[PDB]
């Protein structure tokens, strides 16, 4: 059981045209967990999509996705299924699937690869830069409404270059097994930091920050922190 | 359609595994743990789960019959119908009190006598063997002398014989019994949901001595009359959660926030590890405020 | 004017309770003279959620006593049941205190919060309600015997038997105690309730207590209206929109409407029986009541029932 | 003895108001519900209102909403109707009535009226009838679903010059003192009443009337006639 994710279907699509990704999964048991599709316009920030549950009760779509883009999931074939139409500029970009888990209040700890799409013939705020020094210590803001961050949990994710995001914080300030207690996260009002101690070289990434949306009634990204180590 | 929960404040209000006035809310002892209770159970679409009965007047009783000068209890539906054991751990409001002795009172039904007290006491271990509640029969601790249709209800509890001297614990559920390809079909265990929050019960007391000399408090996930209300409206779900304010019904001031969660439980987040439900009044109203999210965070409650 | 629309909770009848009694429903009756009429001190709830008389808001609350009692004594100092004071002409009786009459009643009661290691909590003791110093009006009702132990004593109507001093009367759920008091606008009891004419007559609905009576018989007891209705109605609290509510009592299984019946505004339930032996006490009990439509007092019903083979 | 006594009405002239008075004695005035009935000069009876006896339930006729309101005080034991806004149409004679439970409700007593002047029917019967003494003459009332199909049917007489008495209430039975040569029917939306073995005391003006759930109020026949010869 190595727990995975791999996405296909990719590939170049003609405006107006339409595709159908897969994303299958194996190494846990595919049935018992929510699945999500983010994507990610090469070199932007990270733009969740939509949002199935484990017996497809409930689904939710980002209002530039509404009306173009069907979830779905076959839990007999281990699968989930992101079929896209009326395609776009807009929508060129990587596509992400990720497992919701309960243990870090369902915040997406397992992402895949991700699969190309490219059509051919923002509401959270972040610092877009920081910087620090080895040993220093840096703090990423990150600023919202009352109907995101002031309603709901703030999530911070952390992306190392050319590869899939990593859940670094849940439920404001907690963290994943595995991730180092240099950070810490805080929330106040319509508003959320990550703090970052003894910054080492590793740390280098882009960093966002995600919340439940009751207004959307969707997920919302920060613009991302490009954290860079000097 | 709208979802809604009764306009009544908590004090008026009934517990839903013994047919009692709630007295407080409160925590499990231990705030992360798992209950598993049979009656008082309930999706908020109106579903009833394990053996929850849909009025008080058929919380926590038993109905069978009896063979004069024996200790076996048939079980039958509270009205007189067969107990099929289709889906279901025993019969409609049988009691889910696990974890003690239960001292019975019982009375024959239909009455046909001119004098005489009708009562009659007993005792029932359902940690015992013959305890086979979902097998149709219970075995009493003492003969009986008069057979015939009895029905009745726990009268008082003590610490459960034959446990080598545990206490007293209504967190648990009995063993309704089981054979080969014969088991009974539990409703399914609450857990806590993470994001900070506790499960909130409602308390109730029942008479009987336990090792402590303190109240006897039965705890349940929703007060019966919500539960009735639910399998009359059988209003559908629209969000993860639906989020309630307990409103201070004089004031319109409202006194904390809780999510009530489709399977039939409710929570919240305590402010202090001290604090808690248990300091709010029972004269408040819970009001349906909004479906919201598995996501959203509530402000805590205590001081 | 004010239209939120009324509704009857959409439970068959066979799942609720007594409102007198917390105890199922067995079956509906007629009074046994269908002209009598009734003075039941719960049960009573109007259709718009006021509350009348002693009627609690739960079936937890119903046909149930607290008080305090010195250790040696019979005099029970009536509280409500959540031991808040009862004042002593602030109702005719606290909040769902028993209104069976022309009986005795034989009662269990534990002291309250539990305080005991060992032994059995539970004392039995008896009330006779025609007694003199039964003045639950005036706040305390004395006991049969003397109770050992002195407290906070919370206890119901165990079971019952026919009423002595009474001339050898028989038990009769049709009446009410003595009490109450006119010395207060809020010690008044809940007012009788008469059949209204018109030649209907006031379904009742039955459920059983323990007790020997005279016949060796059901020992039934009646009252107006399922408690669940009446809790619905508290939170309700429909607007009342004409004067009787038009009510189909519907088979659910087909959605077959079984007959017409009025639901007054004061609380209540009439029909026209098909004839002198025919009527509600024949439907099938599984059956689920459901307003139909506001009417008049002057609405002319279908008659309910028949008898043949 | 039991009355109603009714005061202040007279010789208005139009857009003027008028507060009538009824006053009760020989019964529980609190006890009961009441209503105004008024009858213009050889015209029918028209139901204008009614007040329950802790004035909760208020009707009032379609012709009069907007310019008419009752009410009672039960402690000076008197019924009240201020009339506002009069038209000609408003001329009548004004009688209070009680209404009796032991009836089903029909206006069992009635006072002798007040007559408002000013200047400057939905159920249908016969408007005359005939009969030869001893003979049975019946007398047809008619309407629609929401009166007599929905509703009792009661049954009104007048004596020439009188105030009405109650004849039938609930269709067909009969108050105490109305001789059985009187009864009364009803059928899916009309009525009948019937009176054999006919007598010269007999002659007089004979309504019907049912509540009628669309107008939520009363409503009379147009009134029958009835000649002795």
């Amino acid at each position: 059981a190595e727990v995975q994710l791999v996405e296909s279907g990719g590939g170049l699509v003609k405006p107006g045209g339409s595709l159908r990704l897969s994303c299958a999964a194996s190494g846990f048991t595919f049935s018992s967990y929510n699945m999500n599709w983010v994507r990610q316009a090469p070199g932007k920030g990270l733009e969740w999509v939509s949002s199935i549950s484990t017996s497809s009760r409930y689904i939710y779509y980002a209002d530039s996705v509404k009306g173009r883009f069907t979830i779905s999931r076959d839990n007999a074939k281990n699968s989930l299924y992101l079929q896209m139409n009326s395609l776009r500029a807009e929508d060129t970009a990587v596509y992400y699937c990720a497992r919701e888990e309960g243990s870090v209040d369902y915040g997406m700890d397992v992402w895949g690869q991700g699969t190309t799409v490219t059509v051919s013939s923002s509401v959270l705020t972040q610092p877009p830069s920081a910087s620090g020094t080895p040993g220093q210590r840096v703090t990423i803001s990150c600023s919202g409404s009352s109907s995101n961050i002031g309603s709901n949990y703030v999530y911070w994710y952390q992306q190392l270059p050319g590869t899939a995001p990593k859940l670094l914080i849940y439920r404001n300030n907690q963290r994943p097994s595995g991730v180092p207690d240099r950070f810490s996260g805080s929330k106040s009002g319509t508003s959320a930091s990550l703090a970052i101690s003894g910054l080492r070289s590793e740390d280098e990434a882009d960093y966002y920050c995600a919340a439940w949306d009751d207004s959307l009634s969707g997920w919302v990204f920060g613009g991302g922190t490009k954290l860079t180590v000097l | 359609r709208p979802f809604t929960v009764p306009n009544i404040p908590l004090k008026y209000l009934s517990n839903s595994r013994i047919p009692n006035p709630i007295e407080g809310m409160s925590l499990s002892p231990d705030q992360t743990q798992n209950v598993q209770f049979q009656n008082g159970r309930c999706t908020i679409d109106g579903q009833p789960l394990g053996t929850t009965p849909v009025s008080v007047s058929q919380l926590c009783k038993f109905r069978g019959r009896i063979t004069s000068g024996q200790r076996v209890l048939n079980l039958t539906e509270l009205d007189g119908s067969p107990f099929m054991a289709f889906a279901a751990p025993a019969p409609a409001g049988f009691p889910d009190l696990g974890s003690c002795d239960w001292h019975i009172e019982m009375s024959k039904i239909p009455n046909s006598s001119t004098q005489n007290n009708p009562i009659v006491t007993n005792s029932v271990k359902p940690n015992s063997q013959q305890f086979v509640p979902h097998l149709s029969s219970i075995t009493l601790d003492e003969n009986v002398s008069s057979g015939g249709d009895y029905i009745g209800t726990i009268q008082w509890t003590s610490p459960p014989s034959d446990s080598g001297g545990a206490n007293t614990n209504f967190w648990k559920i009995p063993d309704y019994g089981s054979s080969l390809a014969e088991a009974s079909q539990l409703a399914p265990a609450v857990y806590p949901p993470g994001f900070n929050e506790v499960i909130v019960y409602f308390m109730a007391s029942i008479p009987g001595p336990n090792q402590s000399g303190s109240p006897n408090l039965v705890p349940c996930l929703l007060p019966q009359e919500y539960i009735t209300h639910f399998i009359s409206e059988q209003a559908p779900i629209q969000g993860e959660a639906a989020l309630l304010h307990y409103v201070d019904p004089d004031t319109n001031r409202n006194l904390g926030e809780f999510k009530l969660y489709p399977g039939g439980y409710l929570t919240c987040v305590p402010n202090s590890s001290s604090t808690g439900p248990q300091q709010l009044p029972l004269d408040g109203v819970f009001v349906f405020a909004s479906w919201v999210s598995r996501f959203y965070q509530l402000k805590p409650v205590g001081t």
